[PDB]
C-alpha cells in the first residue's frame, strides 16, 4: 500500500527522474526490461510504491512523464532504462515552453494538462490506498515551473488531502542559466506556497561544488549531479520501501518538518560523499555521517545554514546501526550548536532509521532541513525579480500570453510576505 | 517533430544558404542526392524513398545566383519549386523590392511556404537569411515578414541580417535601403541577428590566418552560427534551448530585438594545437571585443542579455566557472536592471568541420548571441550616413518613380529617431 | 585515549615528519598501505594516539601536512609511506612563502590557516580525550617560521589547557642557510614564548657533528639527519604509547621541565649513537647510556652545556632495565657536576623507563635538556638580528607586507627578555 | 602548477631563448615537435594530445631573428601567436624602442601575456630576457615593465640583462640605452641578474679551452644559468628555492637589485677527468673573481648577499664544509651588517648536456647569485662614458626627434648619481 505516483516535468525533472528510476531499479533489482532479477524478498515486499506490476511478472514504474517539447522524451526512450517506462506515460508536447512560465501555465501546458491529469486520474485509480504524488522540475524553466506548477494546482484540487512533495531545482546564485529565471522562479513559489505540502530547494551552485570539494569530480556532468539528487529522493522514502527500527513516511517528515503551513521549502542533504581515493581513509560511523551533514558544505541549496537556524530538522538513516550511537549525535548537534538551532522547538530533529542501505554501502544518511537559511534564497530572487520588473523588461512575452502585471505584484507581495515570515521566525523567542 | 522552414532572399540570403545546406547534409551524414547510406527532422522532410529533401525557400528577383544552385552540387538535394527565381532583380531599390518586383512572386513565395507548413506537424518557425544592403534582402523581405505576420502571427520568426559595415560598402544605397526595410520588419519581425562583413574581413584575418578570405569562406562562418544556433533541435542536448526561447531570453523591449552573433573558436590547423580551448578559454574569446562579428565596441556599450550556446564535449561545472568570472570582470559591463543576464545552451556533438574548410576540427565551441546598447552607435552611424543623403534628396527619385511616397522616407527616420532613443532610455540606471 | 594530532609547517617540517611516521609506522607494525602488520598486542594498545583506525582494519596518520608551495606535497605522496595520510590533511597553498615570515604569518599563510584549522578542528572532535598538539617546523624558513607561528597562535586560543610543543628547527651558528633567518627567527620566537608549553631547539650545526663524529658518516644526507630527530621525537612520547616501570607523558616532561613558563626551550639528545663498525666494540648498559647524553657533543642544539646550567633534565630510557642502574648513574651525574646543574633546584632529573626498545636495540634514552645554555642561542640571533635591523635592511619585505618597525622592536626586547632570564637564574643562588 | 612565463626581447633575448628551450626540451624529454615517448608545468602548458608547448613571448621589433626560430629546428614547438614581430627594429634607439615603434605592438604583446596567464592557475612571475645594448631590448622593456607592474604589480619580474663590457662594446650608444632603461626598470623590476659578453669571452676561452667562440657559445651558458635557477620549480630538490624567495634573499634595499650570475664547473670533455668537483672544489669557483660573468673585481667590493644553487650529486653535509671555509678567508668579504650572507638551494637533478654542447657532462654544478658592492664600479664606468657623450650632446637629436625630451637625460643622470650613493651608503660599516 501507500503508492507513489512520479510526476516529471520540464528537461530538468525528465532528467533527473530517469536518473531517480536508475537508482530505484537498482535497490528493488529490476532489470532493464522491468523483471524482477534481486536475491532478497525485501525488495518485493514494498514493490508496489514505486511499481505497477503487469502480466508476465514485469514490474513498470508509476512515472508521468510530461514536456512540452518531445526532445528529452527521445532521449529517455532511447537511453538505458527508457524501455521499462510504460509509452502511455509519455505525454509530451511539441511546442515547446519557449522558456515561458505563460507558455507553460496558461497557453501551450493549458492545452496538454488535460492529457496529463487523465493519466494522473488513471494512475491514481489502479492505486489501493494513495499515499501522494511527487513532482521533479525546476524553477527557472518553462514546462518545469509552468506546466509543472500547472498539474500541482489541478492535484490538489483533485486530491486534497494528499502530499504533494515537489524537488525543484531553485536558480543558483552566482550564474544565470536563464535570463527570466527571477520571472519563472517568483511566479511558481507563487503556486508552490499555496498548493504543496513540502518542496525540496535544491540549487545547481550548491552540486557543482559537492561534485568538485567533496566527491573531487574535476569534470562532473550533469548525469553526475543527477545521482546525486536521486540518492536524496530515495533516502526521502526508504522507510516506506524498505522495513526499519524507526520507520517514517511523507507524511511523518511532513508533519515533522512543517510548523507553519507555508514554511514548507527544504534544503536537503547526503552523506557519506567520498571520493574514489579517499573513501578507504574514513571510516563510516554515525558520528562521521552526522558531522558530514550538519555544515555548510554539504547543502544541496547554496545557501550557508549559519546566516540562519533550523527550524526542524530530518535525518533519515539507512543501515544496520545502533540507535544510541545515533541518538548520541543528533543530541550532540543540538548542545554544540545551539545557536543553530531555533529555541522555541525543543529537540528539533526527526530520527528515521530504515535497515537497508544503498547499493554498494555500509551505511548511510539523507539530511532534511527546514531552516531560516533560505530566506536569502528568496531575498535574492526577489532582489533579482524587482530589479527586472521595476523596468518593466522581458514582459511582454508574458503579458502577450493573457497576463497582466497584477500577477506579478500579488507574487512578488507574496514572496516578500514568505521572507518576512522566515525573518520572523528566526528571532522569535 | 519539432520542424523549422528557412527562408533565402537575395543573393546574400541564398549563398549563405548554399554553406548552411552544405553543413547540414554533413552533420546528418546526407549526400548531395538527400540520400544518406531520425533526428534530421526540424529541417528535412523525406519522401517515400530514401531521399531527404530541405525545408528551404531560395527567393531571389535575378536568375543568377539560383542557376548556380539548380547546376551545382545540390541539384538533386532541393526540391525545384522552391528554388523561386524572377526576371528582373530589384537592383539595390527598396521600392522594387516592396512594391514593383516584388509584389510580382510574393504569391508564388507564400504558396511555396504554405506547401511547406501544411507537412510540417510541429513548425516552430522561420529562418529569414537575408541582408540589408541589396534591394531584394531588404525590399523582398519586409514584404515577406508583412505577409508571414499576418498568415502565421504567433511563430517566432527569426532574421540573420547582413548588417552594413562603416567603412565598408559596397553599394551606394545601402543606408537608404536598411533603414526603409528597419522600420518595415521593426513590428514584423521577433528576434534579429546582425552579422556585419567587415568584422569577418577581420576575424578571417587575425584568427584563422588568411591573407585573401572569399565571400565563400565569410558564409563558412555564418553557417556555423545558424548550425550552434540550431544545435538543440537538431540534437540530443544536456540543456536544450528552442527557437521560442531565444525571443524570451533575449528581447527585453519589442523594438529592441537586435543581439549580435559571436563565435569561438575560429582557428585554423596550424593553431588548432599549441593551446587547449577549454570552455573558459573560448568564452573569453566571445566577450573580447575583437572576436564579435558586429563592427561595434562592446565596452562602449552594456550587454542587456546574452546567450552562449556551447556544443560538444562540454561540462556543465566548468560552464559555471567560466560565467561567474565574467560577471566580476569590470569590462564586461551589464545594464542596472538586469542582474541575471545569460542563457546557456549546452549540446553534445561537437561543431563538424566541412572538407576544404578553413576552421579547424574542435572538440567543442561556443555561439554567443549578446543583445548589447553598443549596437546604437551603428544606428547612430547609419541615421547619419541617411541624414547626409537625404537632405539633398540624392537617389530619391528612384524609388519615388517605383511606388513610394517621398514622405515615407521622413517617417522611417522619425521612427529610427524614436529606436535610437529606446536604447539611451535602457542604457541609463534606475533612479532610486 | 590522550590522542595527539601532529602537525607539518614547512619543507623543514615535512621533511622531518615524513621521516617521523617512518618511525612510528615501524613501532607500530604498519605498512605502507596503512594495515597493521606486527606481532605484539602491545603494538595496537595505545595505536590511538598517532593513529584514525579507519575502515578496513586500516590505521591513518593523525597528521596534517601544511605548506605554502606544492612541492613538498608531491615529495611525501609519491615517496614511501606518502599514500598512508588522508589526502584531505593535505593543506597546500600555491605561492611559496617567499622566505619570508610576514607573507607566512600575514599575507599567504592567513589565507590558508582557516583551511587548516578546520581540519585541526575535524582531527580534534574524532579524539576522545585531547592530549594535546605536536608542530615540526623550523625558524629560519617562511612556512615554518609564518605559517607555523600563526597555528599556535590560533590554536591557543581554541585549546588553551592542551600542551603544545613544538620541534623547531633554530639556524646555526656558522653557516646561514637563509640571508633572513636572524629575522624569521626573532619574530617566532616572539611567538613561541607566549604560546607553546615546551620548545624543542634543534641546531643543523648539531645534528652535522653528530653524524661526522659519533655515527662516523662522511656523507649524511638530511635523511639521516631527519632519522635523528624522528627518533628523539617518538622517544619523548614513547612512555605514552608503550607501558613502562615508570610512566610519562608530554605532561610529565613539562610539568617536570619547565620552573618558568618562559623558560621551556629544550635540548634534545639521543642514545646510543655507534657507527657500523664501532657497534661491536661497546656495551650497550645503562652507565654508557647516561655518559653518552651528558657530554656536549651529544646535543641536538649547537650550544656548549658547560658554558651554562642545567635547570632540569629528562632522560627517557627504552629496554628492559633495571632501575637502580638507572637511578644510581643520575645520581652519579649530579655529584660530579654539581657545578654543571643549578643549585636551588634539587635533584632536578627526571626519569622515565618505557618497556618496550626502539627496532633492532636492547636499550635506548632520550636526554631532554633546560640549560640556561641556550642563552648564547638567544645572544648570537639577537646579535645577528640587531646587526641587520639597525640598517633596516631587509625591512621593506616585512613592511610591505603590512608590518611596521614596531613588531621588530617587540621581538627583540622580548628576546632580550628571555636571555636576561636565562642569565638570571644561572647566576642565582 | 607553478607555472612561470617567460618574455624574450631584442635580439640578445631571443637568441638566448633557443638556447634555453632547447635546453628545457632536453631536460623533460619534449621532441622539437613538442612530443614526449608531469614536472614540465612551469614552463610548459599541454594541449589536449600529448604536444607541449611553452610559456613563452618571444618579441623584437625586427623580424630577422624570429624568422628563424619560425622555419628552425623548434618550429613546430612555438605556438605561432607567441612569435611577435614588428616591421622596423627600434634600432639602438631607446625613444624608438619606448615611444616610436615600441606603442605599436606593446598592446599585442600585453594580450598574448594576458592569454598565458589565464590559462596559469599558479602564475609565480616573469622571466624577461633582454639586453642593455640594444634599442629594443632597453626601449621595449622599459615599456613593458611599466605595463606588467600595472597589470600585476606583486608578481615576481626577474629580468636577465646583457650588461654591457667595458671595453667591449659593439654598439656606439650602449651608454644612452643602458642609463635610459635602467632608470625606468628600477621601480618596475624586482631582481634583474647582470651577465656580461666579455666576461663569458674568457670564460669559454680559458675554462673551456675555446679559441674562437661564438655568441652560439655564450647562450649555451647562460641558458645553463637559467636552467639552475628555475630547477627547484622543475625538480623536486632536497632544499627548494623560488623565484620569490630569490628576490627576498637578494634584495636588502629595493633600488639595489642587482646581483651577477656564476656558474661552476665550466670544463670540457678533456677536463672532465683529471679533476673529481667536489662541492667545496667548485664553491672555491664560484668566488675566485676570474670565473665571474660580469666583468668586476669583487675583491674590490664586499658580497651583500650570495645564493648558492646547487643540482645534482650534491650532498648537505659538505656544502656546509664548503660554505664555512669562505667566510673564513679575508679576499671573500662581506658587508658589517650581514652576518648571514647566503641562500642554499640544493636539488637533485644534474645538469644535462645539450648535444654539440661545449659543457662537459658533470655530476654537480652550481649557479651563484652574488649581490655585490662592487657592481658600482661597473655603473661608475658607464655613468663616466655617459658623462663624457652626453656633454657635447652627441647623438640626442636621433632620441629627441622620437618622442624624448632633452631634460629626460639629466632626468636619468641624477637618478642614477642617487644610485652610485647608495652602494656607497651600503658599503660603508656601522657606527657604534
Ligand atoms: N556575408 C555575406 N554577405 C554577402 C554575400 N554575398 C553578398 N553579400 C552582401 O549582400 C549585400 C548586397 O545584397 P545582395 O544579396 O548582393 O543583393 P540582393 O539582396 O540580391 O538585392 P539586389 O540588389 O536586388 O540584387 C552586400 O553588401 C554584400 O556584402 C555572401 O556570400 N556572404
Ligand atoms: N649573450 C648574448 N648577447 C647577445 C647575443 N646576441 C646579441 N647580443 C647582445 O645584444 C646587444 C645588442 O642588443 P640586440 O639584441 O642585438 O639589439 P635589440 O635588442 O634587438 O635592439 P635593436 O637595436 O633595435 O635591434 C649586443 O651588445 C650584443 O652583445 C647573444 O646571442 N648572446
Ligand atoms: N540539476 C540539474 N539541473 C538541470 C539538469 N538539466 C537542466 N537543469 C536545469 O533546468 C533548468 C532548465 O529548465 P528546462 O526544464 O530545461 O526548461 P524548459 O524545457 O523550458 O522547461 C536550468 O536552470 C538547468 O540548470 C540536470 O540534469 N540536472
Ligand atoms: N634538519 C633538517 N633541516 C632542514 C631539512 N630541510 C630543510 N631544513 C631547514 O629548514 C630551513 C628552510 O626552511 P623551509 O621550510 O624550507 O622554508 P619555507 O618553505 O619558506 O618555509 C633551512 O634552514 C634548513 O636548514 C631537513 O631535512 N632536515
Ligand atoms: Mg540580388
Ligand atoms: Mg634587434
Amino acid at each position: 500500500m501507500r503508492e507513489i505516483v512520479h510526476i516529471q516535468a520540464g528537461q530538468c525533472g525528465n532528467q533527473i527522474g530517469a536518473k531517480f528510476w536508475e537508482v530505484i531499479s537498482d535497490e528493488h533489482g529490476i532489470d532493464p526490461t522491468g523483471s524482477y532479477h534481486g536475491d532478497s524478498d525485501l525488495q518485493l515486499e514494498r514493490i508496489n510504491v514505486y511499481y505497477n506490476e503487469a502480466a508476465g511478472n514485469k514490474y513498470v514504474p508509476r512515472a508521468i512523464l510530461v514536456d512540452l517539447e518531445p526532445g528529452t522524451m527521445d532521449s529517455v526512450r532511447s537511453g538505458p532504462f527508457g524501455q521499462i517506462f510504460r509509452p502511455d506515460n509519455f505525454v509530451f508536447g511539441q511546442s515547446g515552453a519557449g522558456n515561458n512560465w505563460a507558455k507553460g501555465h496558461y497557453t501551450e501546458g493549458a492545452e496538454l494538462v488535460d492529457s496529463v491529469l487523465d493519466v494522473v486520474r488513471k494512475e491514481s485509480e489502479s492505486c489501493d490506498c494513495l499515499q501522494g504524488f511527487q513532482l521533479t522540475h525546476s524553477l527557472g524553466g518553462g514546462t518545469g515551473s509552468g506546466m509543472g506548477t500547472l498539474l500541482i494546482s489541478k492535484i490538489r484540487e483533485e486530491y486534497p488531502d494528499r502530499i504533494m512533495n515537489t524537488f525543484s531545482v531553485v536558480p543558483s546564485p552566482k550564474v544565470s542559466d536563464t535570463v527570466v529565471e527571477p520571472y519563472n522562479a517568483t511566479l511558481s513559489v507563487h503556486q508552490l506556497v499555496e498548493n504543496t505540502d513540502e518542496t525540496y530547494c535544491i540549487d545547481n551552485e550548491a552540486l557543482y561544488d559537492i561534485c568538485f570539494r567533496t566527491l573531487k569530480l574535476t569534470t562532473p556532468t550533469y548525469g553526475d549531479l543527477n545521482h546525486l539528487v536521486s540518492a536524496t529522493m530515495s533516502g526521502v522514502t526508504t522507510c516506506l520501501r524498505f522495513p526499519g527500527q524507526l520507520n517514517a513516511d511523507l507524511r511523518k517528515l511532513a508533519v515533522n518538518m512543517v510548523p507553519f503551513p507555508r514554511l514548507h521549502f527544504f534544503m536537503p542533504g547526503f552523506a557519506p560523499l567520498t571520493s574514489r581515493g579517499s573513501q578507504q581513509y574514513r571510516a563510516l560511523t554515525v558520528p562521521e555521517l552526522t558531522q558530514q551533514m550538519f555544515d555548510a558544505k554539504n547543502m544541496m541549496a547554496a545557501c550557508d545554514p549559519r546566516h540562519g537556524r533550523y527550524l526542524t530538522v530530518a535525518a533519515v538513516f539507512r543501515g544496520r546501526m545502533s540507535m544510541k550511537e545515533v541518538d548520541e549525535q543528533m543530541l550532540n548537534v543540538q548542545n554544540k550548536n545551539s545557536s543553530y538551532f531555533v529555541e522555541w522547538i525543543p529537540n528539533n530533529v526527526k530520527t528515521a532509521v530504515c535497515d537497508i542501505p544503498p547499493r554498494g554501502l555500509k551505511m548511510s544518511a539523507t539530511f532534511i532541513g527546514n531552516s531560516t537559511a533560505i530566506q536569502e534564497l528568496f531575498k535574492r530572487i526577489s532582489e533579482q525579480f524587482t530589479a527586472m520588473f521595476r523596468r518593466k523588461a522581458f514582459l511582454h512575452w508574458y503579458t502577450g500570453e493573457g497576463m497582466d502585471e497584477m500577477e506579478f505584484t500579488e507574487a512578488e507581495s507574496n514572496m516578500n510576505d514568505l521572507v518576512s515570515e522566515y525573518q520572523q521566525y528566526q528571532d522569535a523567542t | 517533430m519539432r520542424e523549422c522552414i528557412s527562408i533565402h532572399v537575395g543573393q546574400a540570403g541564398v549563398q549563405i544558404g548554399n554553406a548552411c545546406w552544405e553543413l547540414y547534409c554533413l552533420e546528418h551524414g546526407i549526400q548531395p542526392d538527400g540520400q544518406m547510406p531520425d533526428s534530421f527532422n526540424t529541417f528535412f522532410s523525406e519522401t517515400g524513398a530514401g531521399k531527404h529533401v530541405p525545408r528551404a525557400v531560395f527567393v531571389d528577383l535575378e536568375p543568377t545566383v539560383i542557376d548556380e544552385v539548380r547546376t551545382g552540387t545540390y541539384r538533386q538535394l532541393f526540391h525545384p519549386e522552391q528554388l523561386i527565381t524572377g526576371k528582373e532583380d530589384a537592383a539595390n531599390n527598396y521600392a522594387r523590392g516592396h512594391y514593383t518586383i516584388g509584389k510580382e512572386i510574393i504569391d508564388l513565395v507564400l504558396d511555396r511556404i504554405r506547401k511547406l507548413a501544411d507537412q510540417c506537424t510541429g513548425l516552430q518557425g522561420f529562418l529569414v537569411f537575408h541582408s540589408f544592403g541589396g534591394g531584394t534582402g531588404s525590399g523582398f523581405t519586409s514584404l515577406l515578414m508583412e505577409r508571414l505576420s499576418v498568415d502565421y502571427g504567433k511563430k517566432s520568426k527569426l532574421e540573420f541580417s547582413i548588417y552594413p559595415a562603416p567603412q565598408v560598402s559596397t553599394a551606394v544605397v545601402e543606408p537608404y535601403n536598411s533603414i526603409l526595410t528597419t522600420h518595415t520588419t521593426l513590428e514584423h519581425s521577433d528576434c534579429a541577428f546582425m552579422v556585419d562583413n567587415e568584422a569577418i574581413y577581420d576575424i578571417c584575418r587575425r584568427n584563422l590566418d588568411i591573407e585573401r578570405p572569399t565571400y565563400t569562406n565569410l558564409n563558412r562562418l555564418i553557417s556555423q552560427i545558424v548550425s550552434s544556433i540550431t544545435a538543440s533541435l537538431r540534437f540530443d542536448g544536456a540543456l536544450n534551448v528552442d527557437l521560442t526561447e531565444f525571443q524570451t531570453n533575449l528581447v527585453p523591449y519589442p523594438r529592441i530585438h537586435f543581439p549580435l552573433a559571436t563565435y569561438a573558436p575560429v582557428i585554423s590547423a596550424e593553431k588548432a594545437y599549441h593551446e587547449q580551448l577549454s570552455v573558459a578559454e573560448i568564452t573569453n574569446a566571445c566577450f573580447e571585443p575583437a572576436n564579435q562579428m558586429v563592427k561595434c565596441d562592446p565596452r562602449h556599450g552594456k550587454y542587456m542579455a546574452c546567450c552562449l550556446l556551447y556544443r560538444g564535449d562540454v561540462v556543465p561545472k566548468d560552464v559555471n566557472a567560466a560565467i561567474a568570472t565574467i560577471k566580476t570582470k569590470r569590462s564586461i559591463q551589464f545594464v542596472d536592471w538586469c542582474p541575471t543576464g545569460f542563457k546557456v545552451g549546452i549540446n553534445y556533438q561537437p561543431p563538424t568541420v566541412v572538407p576544404g574548410g578553413d576552421l579547424a576540427k574542435v572538440q567543442r565551441a561556443v555561439c554567443m548571441l549578446s543583445n548589447t546598447t553598443a549596437i546604437a552607435e551603428a544606428w547612430a552611424r547609419l541615421d547619419h550616413k541617411f541624414d547626409l543623403m537625404y537632405a539633398k534628396r540624392a537617389f530619391v527619385h528612384w524609388y519615388v518613380g517605383e511606388g513610394m511616397e517621398e514622405g515615407e522616407f521622413s517617417e522611417a527616420r522619425e521612427d529610427m529617431a524614436a529606436l535610437e532613443k529606446d536604447y539611451e532610455e535602457v542604457g541609463v540606471d534606475s533612479v532610486e
